[PDB]
């Protein structure tokens, strides 16, 4: 429960927008820095942060392409930025890079990886907690540009530090702060290019519970798709109000509980928090059970692997009224379901 | 005049017929925006018809047109399409194309406050 304890994707990292017919995650140099400052927390705090000892939540907008409960490991996804090329007359004057002819940013395919420059523990992780938010960040390649920005050589924080580290890491290919010809130039705008991203989750034989993150922006939301691979455990999943790409690969004796309380009612967002409205009358009209598929409302759950008596019965659950927990018990084998109240 | 959503292809057909509506999205990049189709029958409210999300993955139709209408979009050629089949007389309306705001955090997806650009509509009448 406590779908209210969990923040909305983008609360910390920021939500990208369209300002001039272009996706822009940040628009002021100062503010760009803070984002990096934010990104850097994966080193400082770790991959996962704990909400109240109970819920493991990945860092906001941290691209994770794999969670493996067998290895206790994760794999980071693509987080790159456009490389520079062709400075002339470079010096280091007063800790600030100087140039006669300023370097040019370019979209040409060799891109620099931000994540590579990061020191993160992605192995021997502590995934003991039963409660875990699924990642909310798709693969991206940041465009950017600089602009003449006086008086920001004073700027120093975990953000400027990471930015500096990227410069040093990719010698003569990245300069976020520099003086050229007349005045000081700084990266002013972060312009992401999100990409289709399949997050893979390899499950152990334990009991695990997953909350789909609430991602309001539709565009970003639909770049993601989760692929679960069960191995004979007990798996719980709270769907968001949003129809998300979910594929479940079935192992022998896989028991799946899918909370659909966000599917069967209208859900809105009021003060940057979920707001559960009234149950859709004739919600069962929207329920379609096909061979290796559950369609409820417009949400889709695809199924792969061996379907039999050990793993064919998946339990969709929500609350028909305040104090009535209903279970839609779907039989994948016979494309039939039934209705209980416990 | 920059950002527009011009619809075309409306006219007259006879019950059980079919036609195809066109939306020439102009003056922005609709690879980001989700597009909807709405309609207003004579003397009635504006009505939800179909709604394609940016990138497919969310093709929704109103119960009145399920099975009959089919929605499609060519981001590349910046146009959305609605193929209409088995046209009944109840389908007589003024059909509109509209772009869903990029930031719409509502599952309704037809809320009409979540839409920023609206076309002029094309009328469809159905009578033999």
């Amino acid at each position: 429960f406590s779908i209210l304890l969990v923040p909305l994707a983008g609360i910390s990292a920021g939500i990208p927008s369209l300002v001039n017919n272009e996706l822009v995650l940040r628009d002021k140099a100062t503010k760009v820095v803070d984002y990096f400052k934010h990104v850097s927390l994966v080193e400082t705090e770790g991959v996962f942060t704990l909400l109240d000892d109970k819920v493991m939540m990945p860092q906001d907008d941290l691209v994770i392409s794999e969670i493996d409960f067998n290895n206790n490991s994760i794999v980071l996804g693509k987080c790159e930025i456009w490389r520079m090329e062709g400075g002339s007359g470079h010096t280091v004057t007063d800790d600030i890079d100087h140039f006669f002819s300023a370097p040019s940013i370019t979209y040409r395919e060799p891109h620099l990886s931000i994540y590579d420059v990061l020191e993160v523990q992605k192995e021997e992780l502590d995934l003991s907690k039963d409660l875990m938010v699924l990642p909310n960040a798709p693969n991206r390649v940041f465009a950017w540009e600089t602009g003449w920005t006086p008086g920001l050589r004073s700027l120093e924080n975990d953000g400027t530090k990471l930015l500096d580290r990227i410069r040093d890491n990719y010698e003569g290919e990245f300069y976020w702060r520099y003086f050229a010809f007349i005045a000081d130039a700084l990266i002013t705008t972060l312009k992401p290019r999100y990409e289709d991203t399949n997050i893979r989750i390899n499950l152990d034989s334990n009991t695990r519970s997953f909350i789909v993150p609430i991602i309001t922006t539709e565009y970003i939301r639909e770049k993601l798709s989760y692929s679960f691979y069960g191995s004979g455990g007990t798996y719980a999943l709270s769907l968001s109000q949003y129809n998300m790409g979910i594929n479940i690969e079935l192992s022998e004796s896989d028991v799946w509980i899918i909370d659909v309380d966000n599917v069967v009612r209208d859900v809105t967002i009021e003060s940057d928090k979920i707001k559960k409205g009234d149950l859709i009358e004739g919600i069962l009209s929207t329920l379609s059970i096909e061979e290796n598929k559950i369609i409820l409302n417009s949400h889709e759950i695809n199924f792969s692997g061996e379907v039999n008596g050990s793993n064919g019965f998946v339990s969709l659950t929500f609350s028909i009224l305040e104090g009535i927990n209903a279970i839609i018990e779907v039989d994948l084998l016979s494309k039939s379901y039934k209705l209980l109240i416990s | 005049s920059q950002v527009q959503l011009v619809e075309s292809g409306g006219g007259l057909v006879q019950p059980g017929g079919s036609l195809r509506l066109s939306c020439e999205a102009s003056g922005f990049t609709l690879d980001y925006y989700g597009i909807g189709w709405f309609r207003q029958p004579p003397g009635k409210e504006r009505e939800a018809v179909s709604y394609i999300s940016a990138s497919a993955r969310t093709i929704l139709y109103a119960d009145s047109v399920k099975g009959r209408f089919t929605i499609s979009r060519d981001n590349a050629k910046n146009a959305v399409y609605l193929q209409m089949n088995s046209l009944k007389r109840e389908d007589t309306a003024v059909y509109y194309c509209a772009r869903r705001r990029f930031s719409a955090s509502s599952v309704n997806r037809w809320l009409a406050d979540d839409y920023d650009v609206w076309g002029r509509g094309t009328q469809v009448a159905v009578s033999s």
